[PDB]
């Protein structure tokens, strides 16, 4: 309903911790089942 | 401008997001400025005649 | 390029939350990875 708008990707603060943590735990999961 | 050009160099703004800056002024938020801004103008089309 | 700034350790409101579940977390890897 809105007139003018564009498109643009947005960022939330949480990645900075999550996918700063995320590809973290990801990378503890690559040790969770390696054996 | 808006009010710019009473207090220094004018700044042109578009007239949509001057209402944005007005509603908010007040209390309300620039919400409710987007989601029925025909039925705005339509009340101020129908008032100044 | 500030005058009489003052060292200080200021805390992150969301830590805590997430830094309790990193010991769970590490506990489940700690009971899965090792036997
Ligand atoms: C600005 O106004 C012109 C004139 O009608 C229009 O063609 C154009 O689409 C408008 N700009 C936007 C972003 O809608
Ligand atoms: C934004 O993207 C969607 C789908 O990706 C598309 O349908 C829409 O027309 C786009 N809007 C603009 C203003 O580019
Ligand atoms: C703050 O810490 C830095 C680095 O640890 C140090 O160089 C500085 O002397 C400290 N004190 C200040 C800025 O008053």
């Amino acid at each position: 309903v809105v007139i003018g708008i564009v498109n643009n990707t947005v960022y939330d603060p949480l990645q900075p911790e999550l996918d700063s943590f995320k590809e973290e735990l990801d990378k503890y999961f690559k040790n969770h089942t390696s054996p | 401008s808006g009010w710019t050009f009473g207090a220094g160099p004018a700044l042109q703004i578009p007239f949509p997001m001057q209402m944005a800056y007005r509603f908010n002024g007040i209390g309300v938020t620039q919400n409710v400025l987007y989601e029925n801004q025909k039925l705005i103008a339509n009340q101020f089309n129908s008032a100044i005649g």
